[PDB]
């Protein structure tokens, strides 16, 4: 299992940033694609997730409202949209994706992750 | 929402040190649906522990995860150089999933 | 509800799928037995048998799809760990396997009576 994000991106405040997420070799559909982010130098935090079958989404209470996460099942690609930018959202996005055991049954762990996007909000 | 803290701060140690890195939870983890990563510098996360105790393959035996409920530990046995990294907890046992702060492990290097 | 009633449903559900497709070849043979085989009611066995094959796969996808509804329903439940979702589409994946393998052998064990 494979994840590969999309280019680095410099935005002023106020716009959206949208990153996407391409799984490359295994099955897509049917396992949970969780997005994560890390502000230079601090500590991993969770912003939410999506199961692409159905868009089964899961928002992180802080982001609701500012938040999208979808995916297209055709191109294996996960994305996530975040609007309202804002300097304290400078940081680097991972995509990461769930594991299995041994298709295999899910872990919830994210076992695979994508090399992040670094996302940077400039007042310049 | 449950927030997740990691004990010590830091970590300083030699190669061949035990590292034992501690995790505990304001809450019960639903589940002990707990997770290990590892972070080298400038790198993405990678899979140490899930479950509280289970071990993905690729993984080296030296690594090794216990406990339950709201306290929780990752034990490096015997460190190697390549260990030097930050360590973090986290916690999917409910919809609101949330990461611990991080303890760092500094390795040493002969004069 | 819980995760775990919809794979309950499904198993449920598939396994009644199932042994609806057995009963209406077991009907189906005793017709059979009536009738002198030749090589063109063989042509219209298979057919027959066939076609009730794909009705009952059909019966048990709709059974699969109605659960990942259900799953997903679920995703919109804060007293529901939106983790233990994905198991859930992996269990009736898993039942579909095998309610769709049963009918695949059901079938083949009737096609093998027709042509014998």
């Amino acid at each position: 299992v494979q994840l590969v994000q999309s280019g680095a991106e410099v935005k002023r405040p106020g716009s959206s940033v949208t990153v996407s997420c391409k799984a490359s070799g295994g099955s897509f559909s049917t396992y949970a694609l969780s997005w994560v982010r890390q502000a230079p130098g601090r500590g991993l935090e969770w912003m939410g997730g999506v199961i692409p079958l159905l868009t089964i989404t899961n928002y992180a209470p802080r982001f609701q409202g500012r938040i999208t996460i979808t995916a297209d099942r055709s191109t294996s690609t996960a994305y996530l949209e975040l609007n309202s930018l804002r300097p304290e959202d400078t940081a680097v996005y991972y995509c990461a994706r769930e594991g299995t055991t041994g298709l295999g049954k899910p872990i919830g762990a994210f076992a695979h992750w994508g090399q992040g996007t670094l996302v940077t909000v400039s007042s310049l | 929402e449950i927030v997740l803290t990691q004990s010590p701060g830091t970590q300083s140690l030699s190669p061949g040190e035990r590292a034992t890195l501690s995790c505990r939870a304001s809450q019960s983890v639903g589940n002990n649906k707990l997770a290990w990563y590892q972070q080298r510098p400038g790198q993405a996360p990678r899979l140490l522990i899930y479950g509280a105790s289970s071990r993905p393959s690729g993984v080296a035996d030296r690594f090794s995860g216990s406990g339950s409920g709201t306290d929780f530990t990752l034990t490096i046995s015997r460190l190697e150089p390549e260990d030097f990294a930050v360590y973090y907890c986290q916690q999917y046992g409910q919809s609101l999933s949330t990461f611990g702060q991080g303890t760092k492990v500094e390795v040493k290097l002969v004069p | 509800g819980s995760i775990s009633d919809i794979r309950k449903d499904a198993e449920v559900r598939m396994d009644k799928a199932v042994e609806a497709f057995k009963n209406k070849l077991d009907k189906f043979k005793a017709a059979v037995r009536k009738v002198f085989p030749t090589e063109e009611r063989i042509k219209d066995w298979l057919k027959i048998v066939r076609g009730e094959a794909e009705q009952a796969r059909v019966a048990v996808r709709n059974v699969g799809r109605d659960a990942n509804d259900k799953a997903a329903a679920l995703g919109k439940d804060k007293e529901i760990n939106w983790f233990d979702i994905s198991q859930s589409l992996w269990d009736v994946q898993k039942l579909t396997d095998a309610a769709i393998k049963k009918i695949e052998a059901a079938l083949a064990d009737m096609e093998a009576w027709l042509t014998q």
